[PDB]
């Protein structure tokens, strides 16, 4: 699962897993 | 198959990381989400709401509302001395009240701090008072011509009854630690009579004051830390 | 932009405080220092307004004051003891009913909130004591039961074939398990108070117990008897994620007695029962 | 003027000429339940002005000595009108409340409480081990609760009223949607709240959703104690709507 | 190599995790798939499937086809009471419905029911019969009046056989635990005589009725667990 | 778009269950309330059609109640012993007929339906106990020999080489071993139940025995004689992967006896034998 | 071009030396060679000023002489021991007050500047020696505390919780433990000097111990108490990452004698207290 | 999963090396850095600047 | 073996192993 | 975090921590 | 050593060592 | 450190550490 931005400042935010309980600590606001 | 290197740290688990891992539910569906009211997200949400400082609490009235009021009467000499606390925020009487409270919870804080105070005599009751903020490297004011030297509101009571003080932030570094340290102690805030209590004949001698504080729109705590304020000497059981 | 949003996350400056800015001397009829506390509300005076402040850019942020990273902390909420005395079928295996009221230091974070909705990290962290000298081979089993589950009353129990129950095998030598759980509850949030009861008689039950019903964590020691006895402890650590709360409230000031209730104790001497230092007078500082 | 209130709800109207402005708990005005947070699936009745007006409950004696009182919602108007008959008919109701606490003396006396609406106010008992507060006991009526009058027993809450009943500090109170009638100043306090719970409707027999405490923070003083000083207080629902009509719950 | 930092929770074996793994007979090409009635894909297919309720399973019925109807009679007494159940999906006497065994592989339901009653007697057998239910926070109805003022259906014995009752979902929670809970118990569900059983002469006395049930559009169960309606308790061998 | 049903994924909203619209009163000569249970359908009847309802929007999903999600859950199949007890060479080394009939807890879940075909993940969990004091340096082979290969008969017979037939070794301290096993069966199905013989006589077998032979697991400790003596145990655990089921039955309802059978005991007390708990009488709830 | 430049890191060719230039006889009235060196600055004369010098390419870098090379390698800065010796809750855990002035070999590199500013790679590495045979199954808990969280008084203290404290636990036979710590001083850089004090008093303190408190380190055997006896010893190393350093200073002549001191101590014979090697005269080599 | 190789130098510490590792204050915001004069960047400046040669260092 | 979808969030559903029987759960529908 | 260059000779300095004092040694400069 | 097709569905068929001997089982025909 | 060719066979030829004595065996010529 991966949020591929462009800016070059490439950022892949990853998902390992099929289960939202399973990713890290969210973003703000 | 990928050449990989193993880098130190590897197998650890540290409280604080910051992981992914596989869900023990796969599938599952929680419930849906409704609208609660009073959603908080920062913890600063709470260190800008007034909570009452336990400012009277000597031994005697620890355990009575009393502990929260000041009793002002009518004085025989001039410019008496009404009541004198450290400025720190987590140092007592200031630490148990909310924003102490969370202060306790970090290991640095910055900001202007806002002190209200609301007199509950009488209608017909006045007063002048002059609450004053000494910055450090000296002493606290023995008098209050000492103390108006320094920062300070002159508080006259009428139809509106609470006045604040803002404590400014006035320190050599950007931050200061929570804990009481020498190197970081914020100051001194002193109350003393402006003028004098008065009040007509068939009226109540004695009047409380309430002593609020939170923090300004700079207020700002930072490094997690667990706190000293609550303790466990024993186990939680059923 | 995502990507600026992003440098914001690896520096932490996502949420910024408000700089101060100069202000100047003033005579007015307007008293922003004057108020009524009566109204419920905070006065929200600024040091603008109160003194002649100077101009000055503000580098701090609330990033780390968010709900997420206070909450977000892996604490240890149980402590699991299997002591092998003397009965290794007896001994060897272990239930809990789960609960983050039994260790203060999270209770306390999460009781400063009425309501709170969050996904749950569980990360276990086993300790062989060798009570004779050898461990061997130690291969445990952690095996989460929700309520209705048939509970293991044996080491050889039919319900540890797990056929539908999520276990956990932690092979002794290999890293920490570790596990999400997704929001749990029946409801849209936990309740961290309940002010009600599961019925309406003198004997109906009050408070969280009521509504926090997670089921049962029963472990238990995989390997067959061996000839050293061991004491196996697992600490379990958990952490929210994805956090959300709602209705703050006074932090606990004093000592918890017991799980799912407000209930305290109180000595002759109160002021030994709070954090308040006594004061000699009102001006000693 | 800012000075004065006049509130209309269904038949009666409440009126003070020296109020401290009002409080809307969290923000937030009561509404009706909408569908995307509904899970009971039957058409809710809404009685509207027959159960949406002000009930006045009896009043208490203020005086020296007081320790403070309290009440809790529903709870406190289980015995009023079509309100009282709709949440014993009903498994399931929903209401938001306007709290209107009355207390006049004169230019002469001076006194404060605080007033405060306190959501999953659950009590605790002290030094009783794991022995909870028993239903009875939370559940007062109209009387409320006299905050140390009552002769002690197992199942009895917590009175200190400086621990909040709870073990929690008076001091921080403030954090919850709160006011204060100060003598000098206001001779009445006005709360609005709206429903708060982690469900969309409940049971209003077992759940208190909302506490109302009344703590004198500063000690009512004057020069002519012979004069009562009593406190009354006037809740008006808004917003009520039940489910789940069957028979008429008795309770004990 | 590429530098890897080994995470919490490898080398772990958790019975619900969704991983590949390498195939032990590489280039192996199953049997061909053949078309085959009756496929399931979801077990909420099942769920709405109408099964029977052992209703008169008292101890000397169990073990017959008897303990599957209710026996209906000429009454002498007006308005009185035929039976009473508990609505939880997985309470006795529902427990071993296919829905109520599907619903004990799961720890939470939610939805509203289908129960529905097939009457048995002759052809010129009448009947009129009240079936109610009753939402919780209050007791099982004592009479049928008591009984009425909940959800209900007066079903009138004609050339129809059957008649549906549907048990609304009315609960404070989205859910409800299967496991009997105080706190989510669903209710009670009563039958009660509305007229009488009236019958011509030479016509037997009495008539059984059948009792199924079956999910709604809106059943929906949740968080597998193992079934308690089932054991092994030794070895199964060859 | 894979993307819109890869979100749906994550958050388990493959499968929605419908809403509830609102309803009004009714006067007709319709009667959705009525039907006939004789013709083997269920009436369609939804509580819109019995009582006034209120609009309600459901979001309730059955993704978790598919069949994948169902039998996709490891379970423990067999518990294979090696335990030294007075011979190595007789010891050190067994063979399990293979069938997912000895353990109750999956056995009955799969045979809630008549075929089912899926692919197998199996994940076996060995502990080493040591009843002597050290284990040293265990190594375990586990063979998968399909019907026909030649079934090892001692310890170092020849087919431990493992020429064609598949073998897994596993070393003690490395993680837990696991491999998938496609579609084994000769037909498109598995049977679930079999009314069948292998021929037509008085002593053909009946059942699933027929049909169902996937073959033996034969296992050995690799490491040759050791000072001290250890019981191996190796727990197995298979997963349904990929999984289509068809033609829906009655759970069982009592005990299993024997593998490949529907055969069960029953005493002179009868509900005994079954979950239904007896009713007083039928007006007791 | 960022590939350009990482090129150059790769090469480690980022700040190159300049080339000598070829130069040729003189005689001039301008002398570079003279100068005042009462002005405080260097003269800047160069190899062609004063001989006749020949064309050299340079290919000489000065990237390994940069700050950040030059603080950026992991040195020792402190050594844990947890001896059990006859008491184990009393000897398994233990605290030190960070800082990075007990070990010579790192504090003498930093204390080459006044003032810096960096991030912290600390690395440990825990040693278990078995005193009497065995180690069992070690697993240690290394918790941060920050000034004014609450410090372990026992091994079972409710503090080792770390509901909020960052704690690392290590398994014995895992990688060595690893982590970040990004700058924690309250002011802009930290004072490797401070010519100040915490007060205007006789009894103030003196020097860095006032600016420079960066809390506890508290260890931990998290695993219950063994047969046999065991001495950990867990070495702390320090890496400066993302560095800054200001205000150059001369490196410590002599002994150090305490931390956060300048203090020295000097003997009857000072040639032995400094790395000067006395001359037998001007004019011996 | 993707099948690696565990190649020669996985799992030591080598003192030199130039790793990235989690960090345990998540969400910390280091001080603002302020301008302070004499920033060294490399120690070449410190190489550049005459200091004074202890010639005559006999024992003496 | 990797199907790479694009919306910007782009999926990645790699598959390991070459036989079918090696992936894991199955998609629904 | 990752910044991709190209010149092909593609530079991928890849920040693999959400905190800045978690990458390695600083560029020069 | 990476063969990309594309298809979307795309393939790495991915070469870790630079030595013939060292890939898997060979492709059919 | 990718070189990244095409041809479709890409190639890619990562340097994983920052200093060229990191390095594998060299090409040839
Ligand atoms: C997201 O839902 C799927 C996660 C896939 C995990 C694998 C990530 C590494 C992808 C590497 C692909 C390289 C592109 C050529
Ligand atoms: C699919 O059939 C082949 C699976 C290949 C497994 C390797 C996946 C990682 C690919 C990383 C490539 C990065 C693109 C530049
Ligand atoms: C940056 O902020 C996120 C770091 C993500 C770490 C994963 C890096 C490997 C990416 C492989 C993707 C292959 C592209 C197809
Ligand atoms: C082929 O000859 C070289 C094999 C290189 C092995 C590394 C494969 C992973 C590539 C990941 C790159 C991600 C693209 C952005
Ligand atoms: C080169 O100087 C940097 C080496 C970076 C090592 C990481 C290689 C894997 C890249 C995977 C990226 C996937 C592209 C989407
Ligand atoms: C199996 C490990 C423990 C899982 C804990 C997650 C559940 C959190 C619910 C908290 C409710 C309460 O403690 O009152
Ligand atoms: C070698 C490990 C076990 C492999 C089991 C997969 C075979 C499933 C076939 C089920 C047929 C039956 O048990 O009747
Ligand atoms: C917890 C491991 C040690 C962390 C050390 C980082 C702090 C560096 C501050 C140096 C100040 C001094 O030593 O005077
Ligand atoms: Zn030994």
């Amino acid at each position: 699962g991966a949020q591929v931005s462009r800016q070059s400042l490439n950022y892949f935010n990853i998902n390992y897993f099929k289960d939202a309980a399973s990713s890290g600590a969210s973003r703000l606001d | 198959g990928l050449p990989v290197y193993v880098t130190p740290g590897s197998g650890q688990f540290m409280t604080t990381d910051d992981m992914q891992s596989p869900c023990a539910l796969p599938w599952y569906h929680p419930t849906k989400e409704i609208f609660i009211p009073g959603e908080v997200k920062n913890l600063i949400e709470m260190c800008q709401v007034d909570t009452l400082i336990p400012i009277n609490s000597t031994q005697s009235n620890i355990g009575n509302v009393s502990m929260y009021t000041v009793t002002l009467s009518p004085q025989t000499k001039l410019a008496e001395e009404i009541f004198a606390i450290k400025v720190d925020i987590a140092s007592h009487p200031l630490a148990t009240t909310l924003i102490g409270e969370i202060a306790s919870y970090f290991t640095h804080w910055t900001g202007s701090l806002r002190f209200s105070f609301m007199f509950c005599g009488t209608a017909n009751t006045t007063l002048k008072v002059l609450l004053a903020y000494t910055p450090p490297g000296i002493g606290k004011p023995r008098s209050r011509k000492e103390a108006m030297l320094g920062t300070h509101v002159v508080w006259d009571v009428g139809l509106q009854s609470t006045v604040s003080l803002v404590v400014p932030w006035i320190s050599a570094s950007q931050y200061r630690f929570t804990t009481p340290d020498t190197y970081s102690s914020a100051g001194y805030i002193t109350c003393w009579y402006q003028t004098n209590f008065v009040v007509p004949p068939n009226t109540p001698n004695t009047a409380e004051m309430l002593c609020f504080v939170s923090g300004c729109k700079d207020f700002c705590l930072r490094m997690a830390r667990d706190t000293d304020l609550h303790k466990q000497t024993g186990p939680i059981t059923q | 932009n995502p990507v600026e949003r992003y440098v914001d996350e690896v520096l932490n400056e996502v949420l910024v405080v408000p700089n101060i800015n100069q202000s100047h001397p003033t005579t007015s009829n307007a008293a922003p220092v004057l108020d009524a506390a009566e109204t419920g509300h905070t006065n929200k005076i600024q040091p603008e307004d109160t003194i002649e402040t100077r101009y000055v850019q503000s580098s701090q942020t609330l990033d780390e004051m968010s709900v997420e990273s206070f909450l977000g902390r892996s604490g240890c909420i149980h402590e699991s003891v299997l002591d092998i005395v003397d009965n290794y079928n007896d001994q060897s295996f272990t239930k809990w009913n789960i609960n983050l009221q039994e260790m203060a230091q999270i209770r306390r974070k999460f009781e400063m909130f009425t309501y709170a909705r969050f996904d749950s990290e569980i990360t276990m962290v086993p300790s062989v004591a060798a009570k004779d000298g050898h461990i061997g081979h130690i291969v445990m089993q952690y095996m989460y039961v929700p309520p209705g589950a048939p509970i293991p009353t044996t080491r050889d129990d039919y319900a540890w074939q797990s056929g539908t129950n999520a276990s956990v095998f932690w092979q002794h030598g290999q890293p920490f398990p570790r596990f999400s759980l997704p929001f749990l509850s029946i409801a849209s949030a936990y309740y961290m108070f309940y002010d009600g009861y599961d019925g309406d008689t003198y004997k109906s039950r009050y408070g969280t117990v009521v509504t926090n019903d997670m089921g049962t964590l029963c472990s238990r020691i995989v390997t067959s008897e061996q000839l050293h006895k061991v004491k196996v402890v697992t600490r379990i650590y958990h952490k929210a994620k994805h956090t959300k709360a709602w209705c703050p409230r006074p932090p606990r000031a004093v000592q918890y007695s017991h799980t799912h209730t407000t209930n305290y104790k109180l000595s002759s001497e109160v002021h030994n029962d709070v954090a308040i230092r006594p004061r000699t007078n009102l001006t000693t500082v | 003027s800012d000075r004065i209130i006049q509130i209309t709800r269904g038949d009666s109207t409440i009126t003070s000429q020296d109020v401290a402005n009002a409080v809307v708990g969290y923000g937030v005005w009561p509404h009706y339940l909408t569908p995307q947070d509904a899970t009971a699936i039957d058409k809710p009745t809404q009685p509207d002005t027959s159960s949406n007006r002000f009930y006045t409950l009896d009043s208490k004696m203020w005086n020296s000595t007081s320790k403070g009182w309290w009440w809790k919602l529903p709870d406190a108007l289980k015995d009023m009108g079509i309100f009282g008959e709709n949440m014993f008919y009903h498994f399931l109701g929903r209401s938001g409340y306007t709290v209107h606490v009355q207390c006049n003396a004169s230019k002469f006396h001076q006194g404060t409480l605080l007033v405060v609406m306190i959501p999953e106010h659950q009590l605790a008992t002290v030094n009783k081990g794991n022995v909870n507060a028993g239903y009875k006991y939370t559940h007062p009526g109209e009387a409320g609760r006299e905050v140390g009058t009552q002769v002690e027993n197992e199942k009895q809450p917590s009175d200190d009223n400086w621990l909040n009943f709870d073990g929690t500090l008076l001091g921080n109170l403030l954090i919850f949607p709160h006011q204060f009638i100060n003598l000098r100043s206001n001779n009445s306090a006005t709360l609005i709240v709206p429903y708060v719970n982690a469900v969309p409707m409940d049971s209003m027999v077992r759940h208190n959703n909302w506490s109302l405490v009344i703590i004198p923070v500063c000690q009512l003083q004057s020069n002519n104690i012979s004069n009562i000083v009593p406190i009354t207080v006037s809740i008006s629902p808004m917003c009520a709507e039940f489910s789940g009509a069957r028979a008429k719950t008795v309770v004990q």
